[PDB]
């Protein structure tokens, strides 16, 4: 058995409907269990049976199918119902769908720190550029010393979606040695982003 | 109330054997089968096997087959999992699980908090903690950032405050980075009013519980 989950990633405005499919390839079954996941829990029963709501469980969840096709929905999403979401037949799971909270575009403010005279002591020089609050997800950050591209010497990391105002944050370290890095002068991120009509560039000179 | 309560957190080598345990309470013990699920970090779920604790009888999926051993004791109401030759691919969360009903069994109404198992070659190592120091280049408004970075510990997790927990708005820990060393590393962050930077006193508390390391570091313009 194979369960397809669709899609693989879902985006709505609070007060909407959401519907989530599960197709199950070789089912000829009228069971399956929906999961909510939310980062850093264990999974949270919401349906079994296909239809039936588990323990404490609202009313806007509804489930419907059988055999093949399943179907999850959320009648007027609550900010709270914002999380990944598994199925699941017997032993087999989907491969989770993830629902994230659509809002309007907010460009990134952002902000670069040069390394520390303390890690600089150590041998070593990290570079951090940060993003803060902004949506949507899709950003991309490009490293640039003295206006040469760099590549494989930096890694990002972004925080889960703000259950106040929705946005995202992304931090982004390009880390060098300390030998290399006085080598240089001009340290520079470069953001793309929806929100920014062009790409923005914070720098600084060593 | 239904507890499923696991052991906590381990980190093994490559080729190591895990095992990870789970109490349950308020139920009859012998009266479902328990479950074991894992989660790889930034992955789905898998199921591994259930074991019937009235008879001891397991099934274990496929992949598992000779490395997975489940096992119980009926007398202190325990569940285990043990996990031979590691890999990394190994490193998950793991978790107990328990089915609702009895005749199809496998809606997990229940959960263990779940058991971290970090399987890798680097040994334990408290994190230096560097300051992101804010200046003109960390400024927009009279909004200001600074933050920490915590770098080349092993193994996670690691918990970062502000003024030990007094500052939590404006507040970014952001999710580790595994470096090719083989060690992570993370950042926090916290924006402020820029005009309180001569004022009120910044201070990163990173608390590494793997190798006892608490580390208080004042962040300075």
């Amino acid at each position: 058995i194979v369960l397809t989950q669709s899609p693989a990633t879902l985006s709505l405005s609070p007060g909407e409907r959401a519907t989530l499919s599960c197709r199950a390839s070789q089912s000829v079954s009228s069971y399956l269990a929906w999961y909510q996941q939310k980062p850093g829990q264990a999974p949270r029963l919401l349906i079994y049976d296909a239809s039936n709501r588990a323990t404490g469980i609202p009313a806007r969840f509804s489930g419907s199918g059988s055999g093949t096709d399943f179907t999850l929905t959320i009648s007027s999403l609550e900010p709270e119902d914002f999380a990944v979401y598994y199925c699941q037949q017997y032993e087999f799971f989907g491969q989770g769908t993830k629902l994230e909270i659509k809002r309007s575009t907010v460009a990134p403010s952002v902000f670069i720190f040069p390394p520390s005279d303390e890690q600089l002591k150590s041998g070593t020089a990290s570079v951090v550029c940060l993003l803060n609050n902004f949506y949507p997800r899709e950003a991309k950050v490009q490293w640039k010393v003295d206006n040469a591209l760099q590549s494989g010497n930096s890694q990002e990391s972004v925080t889960e979606q703000d259950s106040k105002d929705s946005t995202y944050s992304l931090s982004s370290t390009l880390t060098l040695s300390k030998a290399d890095y006085e080598k240089h002068k001009v340290y520079a991120c470069e953001v793309t982003h929806q929100g920014l009509s062009s790409p923005v560039t914070k720098s600084f000179n060593r | 109330q239904v507890q499923l309560v696991q052991s906590g957190a381990e980190v093994k080598k490559p080729g190591a054997s895990v095992k990870v345990s789970c109490k349950a309470s308020g139920y009859t013990f012998t009266g479902y089968y328990m479950h074991w699920v894992r989660q790889a970090p930034g992955q789905g779920l898998e199921w591994m096997g259930w074991i019937n604790p009235n008879s001891g009888g397991t099934n274990y999926a496929q992949k598992f087959q000779g490395r997975v051993t489940m096992t119980r004791d009926t007398s202190i109401s325990t569940a285990y999992m043990e996990l031979s030759r590691l890999r990394s691919d190994d490193t998950a969360v793991y978790y107990c699980a328990r089915g609702k009903n009895c005749d199809y069994n496998w809606d997990f109404q229940h959960w263990g908090q779940g058991t971290l198992v970090t399987v890798s070659s680097a040994s334990t190592k408290g994190p230096s903690v560097f300051p992101l120091a804010p200046s003109s280049k960390s400024t927009s408004g009279g909004t200001a950032a600074l933050g920490c970075l915590v770098k080349d510990y092993f193994p996670e997790p690691v918990t970062v405050s502000w003024n030990s927990g007094a500052l939590t708005s404006g507040v970014h820990t952001f999710p580790a980075v595994l470096q090719s060393s083989g060690l992570y590393s993370l950042s926090s962050v916290v924006t402020v009013p820029s005009s309180s930077l001569g004022t009120q006193t910044y201070i990163c508390n990173v608390n590494h519980k793997p190798s006892n390391t608490k580390v208080d570091k004042k962040v300075e313009p």
